[PDB]
């Protein structure tokens, strides 16, 4: 067959290995980032919650990584620690020649040349991660981009995973809103994406975790926020479908 | 600078001071020249004193390397070789003068470290500006097989001759015993040197500074 | 798999000598029958997270 | 010779719970100033400063490098920087340029990140660390910063007097000196706050 | 079977020699780690094949430095290629720093060994698994590595042969607060689940970790340890 | 079933690897065996010889090779790999002394050498070695030692050592030997060592046909024995 | 203070070997506020050690019976859950010494409507025994077989039965 290095390409014509690995991302964890004026926010999904586990970090799908910046992380995670020990090698290489903040595109641009220049050169696996990005900078503010195995990518407002959770993408158009994007009118659409998505009923706090990132007084706070908060603003989401059941 | 260090019927003695000048002017009145190199083998240094300081470092985490490979005690003639083949590698250019001094399953081993990398077994050393000195007290009243207390008044002794020269110290007479079995250390042993009070009011007043711009930032 | 239900439900009064079924003989069905795969070892899963 | 190319003057003093930093303003040559607003004391994280004198290539050049790699050791560990991990870093990054020296002399000065003991030191062009209980000075006029300071040091100083202090230090001692002057500014900092000030001083 | 190799993918899922190398960690000798409140236990299995071996020759539990110790599941002669190089790097960061390095920063780094053997395309992955300890900012640590290299932070767990009957006896076992005399109690009670015969002060070799440091416990001790204490 | 790793070093299913345990069985072609006794405070090595010609030496045959000189060793296995590899223990003997500035252990020396067989493994793309080694040699405070090294990378030190085509035969003859307190007074050590390999291999032999090393904590240095005391120790057993 | 805050332990121990009921039972009475100064979740071992000890004496039944009945009517008023239900399983218990007819049953049922709802575990292998026994004890054999069976499915998941193991065999 075809299905050798990645170089070769196949007749009539494409890349088989690329497309393996473009499939892989799949059956792994659920991310996704919402639209906001005023802010940006990422969702995340706690995989294999036995109870003989520490999670001494906190922040495990997450990682901030210039001073505005983090990132989600979805696929092997072999690789998922290569990159981002790269990617914030890359932001402190250009704050040392210009002194200026990475502005949030020309970041994603630098590791995306490194994660192609892996499907051309032999002989060599591709990365098979793909992420997110949220970030704020002085030319456009509050960003999101998406990360491919290929090096492709590209802007968005709203996005998520596949195979896990492609029918989101599908909720999330139906349930778009345009303009009145705060936060708390983002996060209760958040929480109601990841009731469906992932299959587990009622949604217990201890398996989804909520990332934002603000703009105050000029500083860009960074909000892993607490398991406490969490509580509340999922018994939030169960009081709303008791309220929606009147129309019944 | 003035470093000594003594073997007797037991173990060894080791003697340093605690000044380090710049130029012609006191720098530091409380400075450390006893290194650490193992919990037998403890090192003094004179010379260059930031030389002094990244080679004793690097060496001590080679036999920490080597002991805990091994499984035992380190010896003292394995850090005089790496010493005196790393020295010789810089042709010099590293200033460093170190004393070594340890107790093996051989028994205590006394060296002298010149910074182009001669090495020289003795029973007696000193090093340093104020060598010439403390060397003096030493062939005056050294005799081999001396006691605890009879070895530990002989350095401090020597030391001192080199303090009341020139380039001598805020005086803080350090000691490093060496035994068999237990080990001491010992920073504040003699202050022969004292400063004299303050005879006169200073009173800064509350206010006394005039101030252009103030600024503050609160925390948390 | 209802049947797998309503076949084990009826054999706890079985053993029994019963005829009465009750709804706690239903509710340790659901747990008879209701299996999972039972994945090991937890490598497998964190290799792919 | 190469220290006296541009000037400075760098005094840290500790206090009783608190610790305070001085610098000078003046940038110039030789004998003709430029400006009087080159920063000299550089933030390293909260309650945590450093200040640089020497040669004015080397003063911006390590304040660079120096950040280049506290970024990356404050997000492999979710913790803050200790004062003494900071000597050990600075001592590192002047010891690599062993026969390439860079000309500048660093004087760290700064409060426990747990607990509220304060941390002075100083190190020197090729990096020997040296840490003391009272005072720290570095620059082109060190010796007129030791008379002040060796006479006007009080043990346990509330945050009035030690402002009062480090501030009679450094006017009396600069105007001696001639390459350095034209304002002096002063950080204050302490476990709830920090203050920041500018002298009066002469601007000749 | 695509396998055969490490430098591609499977058209459904996912590379299939570091799941091999997963095989040789199962087929190696138990172990087992329990996290108390004041320290961590490390308990391994050691039995020869014969009367002939001298059982104080060659060390299972293995420290670091003077506060990390290190115990592995595999095959012991890819184990000293590791343990070599953990050495090496733990000293690496005492020059820059000066101070002992945290149990967390192995981790990051002793995986991305682990990560660098399974790279192109001649070289074979590790066949062990680790477990670290250490007592460091208060808190005890323990940890687990793999040859894929990713890692953990576990209360307690076991490796090697029937570690499932040794995790559903933990799971029935492990409470929140002990201190370590009553975890070595149950870390041994653990290693009798899938023992062999006779258990003796050379069968078993312990290593613990105080705030006081590491330390490995000599026979003498653990004779009168497991001398009727279950 | 296997089948699959059978031709390069990488991982079977379940979970093993098959080219290193074929050098296992490339010791026996040699058609020896080789015992190494400790039983007190003295070493013995007692090795064969097979000469199959008459214009063939004598001399050139011994597989006794003197590492330094208070540490010998014998060799099994292939001959040609044998004495390369007993060119890196002489080597890295003389790097100790150089680097270190004392003797070697005999416990520190078996390290050095299955980390050389350890990279071969590891790494692809060198045939690894298919000989075995073993060691003897007096320590201070600990006493004498007996260690083999293993074309794996593994290495163990223990009492009674068997090597070459007759381990299992002999090390069972050893297990029930070594289970009475009995003394071991040089030459205990000795008419076991020989009456061992006499009996398993079953030839009781005469007394031009094999080697005798042995080390003693009176005189630590390394000695071969003479033919004529060979002789001696031969007439001391068969009184 | 504390000295003799264990020298009440200490003279009620003696009180239970030199077998005096009505000064021992009395101590009982009396140290009912003094348990409101102590370890409130350790107390039950207290509350054990000295209701044991009294009731391993003699059979002054309309003490014993009845001064369960005051702790009882107190943790309605003092709401303790784990120690009200661990002495109601001695009461069960004590039900049982003299064959109490049917009120053992009466209370083993209502200790089920709690136990098997709430979290802890091995006191519903000791209420799942005791009542296997007086099923076969009212010779009732294929109900103290169903009870039995449900002792061996709730006793697979404990940490250690390693004295009730020898009592369920």
């Amino acid at each position: 067959r075809y299905d050798s290095r990645t170089t070769i390409f196949s007749p009539e014509g494409r890349l088989y290995q690329v497309e393996y690995a473009m499939e892989a991302i799949g059956h792994a964890g659920t991310c996704l980032g919402i639209l906001a004026n005023d802010g940006v926010l990422l969702a995340a999904e706690r995989r294999n919650i036995h109870k003989l586990l520490d999670e001494v970090f906190f922040s495990e799908k997450i990682y901030k990584l210039n001073e505005d910046m983090a990132c989600s992380v979805a696929g092997i995670t072999s690789d998922a620690n290569v990159l981002t020990n790269e990617l914030r090698l890359i932001a402190q290489r250009y704050l040392l020649q210009y002194q200026e903040p990475i502005p949030c595109e020309q970041l994603v641009t630098a590791l995306c040349d490194i994660k192609q220049a892996y499907t051309q050169f032999g002989g060599k696996r591709p990365f098979g991660v793909s992420l997110l990005y949220i970030g704020w900078d002085k030319h456009y503010g509050f960003q999101l981009y998406q990360s491919d195995p290929s090096g492709n990518y590209g802007g968005w407002k709203a996005t998520c995973i596949g195979n896990n959770s492609a029918a989101a993408v599908s909720m999330l158009k139906q349930d778009y809103k345009e303009g009145e994007m705060t936060l708390k009118s983002a996060l209760a659409l958040a929480i109601k994406v990841l009731n469906k998505t992932m299959d587990v009923s009622k949604l217990s706090a201890e398996k989804v975790e909520i990332a934002t990132l603000t703009r105050e007084n000029g500083k860009t706070v960074i909000r892993v926020l607490k398991q406490k908060e969490v509580e509340q603003l999922i018994k939030k989401h169960e009081e709303e479908e008791a309220k929606a059941e009147r129309e019944k | 600078t003035t470093i000594a260090g003594v073997v007797y019927k037991d173990g060894i003695v080791l003697g340093a001071d605690t000044r380090a000048t710049e130029g012609m002017v006191v720098a530091d009145k409380n400075c450390s020249k006893i290194h650490f190199i193992s919990p037998n083998i403890y090192c003094c240094g004179a010379g260059t004193a930031a030389d002094t300081d990244m080679t004793t470092q690097l060496i001590s985490s080679n036999l920490e390397l080597h002991s805990l490979s091994t499984g035992r005690l380190p010896r003292v003639v394995t850090a005089n070789r790496m010493l005196k083949q790393m020295l010789f590698r810089y042709q010099g250019y590293i200033g460093a003068a170190l004393v070594l001094g340890g107790v093996d399953v051989t028994g205590p081993h006394l060296y002298s470290i010149y910074p182009h990398g001669s090495t020289d077994k003795l029973p007696y050393v000193t090093m340093g500006s104020g060598s010439l000195a403390a060397m003096a007290v030493f062939e005056d009243k050294f005799r081999p097989d001396m006691e605890e207390e009879e070895a530990k008044n002989l350095v401090s002794e020597a030391i001192a001759a080199g303090i009341f020269n020139d380039l001598g110290s805020g005086s803080n007479i350090d000691l490093c015993v060496i035994s068999k079995n237990k080990l001491d250390f010992l920073r504040p042993y003699t202050v022969p040197n004292k400063k004299g009070t303050r005879l006169g009011r200073y009173r800064c007043e509350k206010g006394t500074t005039a101030v252009l711009t103030e600024k503050i930032t609160p925390l948390e | 798999e209802v049947k797998g239900v309503c076949t084990e439900a009826g054999m706890y009064a079985l053993r029994e000598r019963r005829v009465h079924v009750t709804q706690e003989d239903f509710e340790m069905a659901v747990a008879k029958v209701m299996q999972k795969d039972s994945e090991k070892n937890m490598s497998i899963k964190k290799l792919w997270k | 010779s190469i220290m006296s190319y541009n000037g400075g003057a760098v005094m840290a003093m500790k206090g009783k719970n608190c610790v305070a930093i001085a610098a000078d303003r003046r940038f110039g040559i030789q004998a003709q100033m430029v400006t009087t607003d080159f920063q000299k004391i550089f933030p390293m994280g909260d309650r945590l400063y450093i200040g640089l004198a020497g040669l004015a290539t080397d003063v911006q050049t390590v304040a660079q490098r120096l950040k280049f790699r506290l970024n990356l050791y404050e997000l492999k560990e979710g913790r803050q920087i200790k004062p003494y991990t900071l000597m050990s870093m600075v001592a590192n990054l002047l010891y690599e340029k062993r026969f390439g020296p860079y000309y500048t002399e660093p004087v760290i000065a700064g409060l426990d990140p747990k607990t509220f003991k304060p941390f002075i030191c100083s190190l020197d062009l090729i990096g020997c660390p040296m840490v003391t209980d009272d005072f720290v000075v570095s620059g082109t006029c060190a010796e007129q910063m030791y008379g002040m300071c060796e006479s006007l040091w009080e043990p346990n100083m509330d945050p009035d007097h030690l402002f009062e202090t480090i501030s009679q230090a450094m006017l009396n001692a600069v105007d001696r000196d001639a390459v350095s002057g034209m304002g002096v500014i002063v950080h204050i900092i302490e476990k709830d706050k920090i203050t920041t000030r500018t002298l009066k001083a002469r601007m000749d | 079977g695509y396998s055969f190799s490490l430098t591609t993918f499977s058209p459904s899922g996912k590379l299939v020699q570091i799941e091999y190398a997963l095989a040789a960690v199962a087929g190696g000798a138990p172990s087992v780690g329990i996290k108390a409140a004041n320290g961590v236990v490390l308990a391994t299995e050691k039995k020869q094949k014969s009367i002939l071996y001298d059982e104080r020759s060659v060390h299972k539990v293995e420290p670091i430095t003077k506060h990390i110790g290190l115990v592995y599941s595999g095959m012991g002669p890819d184990y000293r290629v590791l343990v070599h190089r953990a050495r090496k790097l733990a000293q690496q960061y005492y020059l820059v720093y000066q101070e002992p390095i945290p149990t967390a920063q192995l981790v990051q780094r002793v995986a991305s060994v682990m990560q660098e053997y399974t790279q192109s395309g001649g070289v074979r992955p590790f066949g062990v698994s680790l477990l670290i300890c250490g007592w460091n900012e208060g808190r005890p640590y323990l940890f687990q590595s793999d040859p894929s290299g990713a890692y953990f932070a576990w209360k307690a767990t076991a490796m090697g042969k029937n570690y499932v009957n040794g995790k559903t006896f933990l799971e029935k076992r492990y409470n929140e607060d002990l201190e370590l005399e009553d975890a070595i109690h149950t870390a041994i009670l653990t290693l009798k689940e899938s023992f062999e015969g006779q258990m003796t002060e050379d069968n078993i070799e312990v290593g613990i970790c105080n705030e006081a440091g590491f330390r490995r416990l000599t026979p003498t001790e653990v004779k009168d340890y497991l001398a009727a204490i279950a | 079933s296997a089948g699959f790793d059978r031709h390069i070093t990488i991982f079977s299913p379940e979970g093993r690897l098959y080219q290193v345990e074929y050098a296992f069985k490339a010791i026996n072609q040699g058609g020896l065996t080789s015992v190494a006794v400790r039983g007190k405070d003295c070493a013995v090595i007692v090795t064969q010889k097979k000469v199959p010609d008459k214009l063939l030496d004598s001399s050139t045959v011994t597989h006794l090779f003197k590492i330094t000189e208070n540490i010998g060793c014998v060799m099994t296995g292939m001959t040609a790999d044998s004495r390369s590899q007993v060119q890196r223990a002489r080597y890295e003997a003389a790097n100790w002394k150089y680097k270190y500035g004392y003797e070697i252990p005999v416990d520190m020396l078996c390290k050095r050498i299955a980390d050389i067989s350890q990279v071969y493994t590891q790494n692809a793309e060198m045939r690894p070695l298919g000989c075995c080694m073993i060691l003897i040699g007096i320590d201070e405070e600990q006493g004498p030692q007996v260690y083999k090294c293993d074309p794996a990378g593994y290495y163990c030190g223990f009492k009674a050592t068997a090597a070459g085509v007759k381990q299992t035969e002999s090390t069972s003859f050893l297990e029930k030997k070594v289970k009475k307190k009995f003394d071991w007074t040089f030459e205990q050590t000795v008419e076991t060592a020989i009456t061992c390999l006499s009996t398993v291999l079953s030839i009781d032999f005469k007394p031009s046909e094999i080697e005798v090393g042995v080390v003693t904590v009176e005189n630590p240095k390394f000695r071969i024995l003479t033919e004529a005391e060979i002789d001696a120790h031969l007439v001391a057993l068969a009184e | 203070v504390q000295v003799k805050e264990q020298s009440i332990l200490e003279l009620g121990s003696l009180l239970a070997k030199t077998g005096q009921a009505a000064e021992l039972g009395g101590l009982l009475k009396y140290v009912r506020p003094f348990l409101n100064s102590i370890s409130k979740a350790k107390a039950a071992r207290l509350v054990r050690s000295l209701l044991d000890l009294f009731l391993d004496m003699e059979a002054a039944t309309g003490q014993e019976v009845e001064l369960c009945l005051e702790c009882i009517e107190w943790a309605k008023s003092e709401k303790r859950t784990f120690l009200r239900q661990a002495l109601e399983a001695r009461l069960v218990s004590l039900y049982f010494d003299t064959k109490r007819y049917q009120e053992a049953l009466h209370l083993g049922s209502q200790l089920l409507r709690e136990l098997k709802k709430m979290d802890d575990k091995a006191l519903l292998v000791e209420v799942q025994l005791l009542e296997s026994k007086t099923y076969h004890a009212l010779s009732n054999l294929p109900k103290a077989r169903a009870a039995l069976t449900s002792a061996r499915t709730t006793a697979n998941a404990i940490y250690c039965p390693p004295k009730l193991q020898a009592t369920l065999d």
